[PDB]
């Protein structure tokens, strides 16, 4: 929700000890580009961090 | 002073090669091994437009 900011004033969300479900997060989105560095794309959705 | 070999229009390369799964939600990249070709050359011709 809300107007997203520009690239030099991005808004942060920190996550520590909470349940995340990207199957209901990214279902509201459509990925145009998906790039990752040092991990696989499937590593986030399964490995506990 | 060597004309027997010719010149193409431009150079071109691939910057992304991934696949969709049956869920149409997740992208799996492919890494070509030594002295073979990724399957994604089957969809792009020798000259990228
Ligand atoms: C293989 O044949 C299909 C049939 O039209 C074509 O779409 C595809 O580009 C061809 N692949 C190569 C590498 O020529």
């Amino acid at each position: 929700s809300g107007t997203p900011p520009q690239v030099y004033n991005f808004k942060r969300l920190v996550f520590t000890n909470c349940n995340y479900n990207l199957t209901k997060l990214l279902s509201l989105f459509s990925v145009n580009d998906f790039t990752c560095s040092q991990i696989s794309p499937a590593a986030i959705a399964s490995n506990c961090y | 002073n060597l004309t027997t070999i010719t010149k193409p229009l431009k150079y071109s390369y691939i910057n992304k090669c991934s696949r969709l799964l049956s869920d149409d939600r997740t992208e799996v990249p492919q890494l070509v091994n030594a002295n073979q070709y990724s399957p994604c050359v089957s969809i792009v011709p020798s000259t990228v437009w």
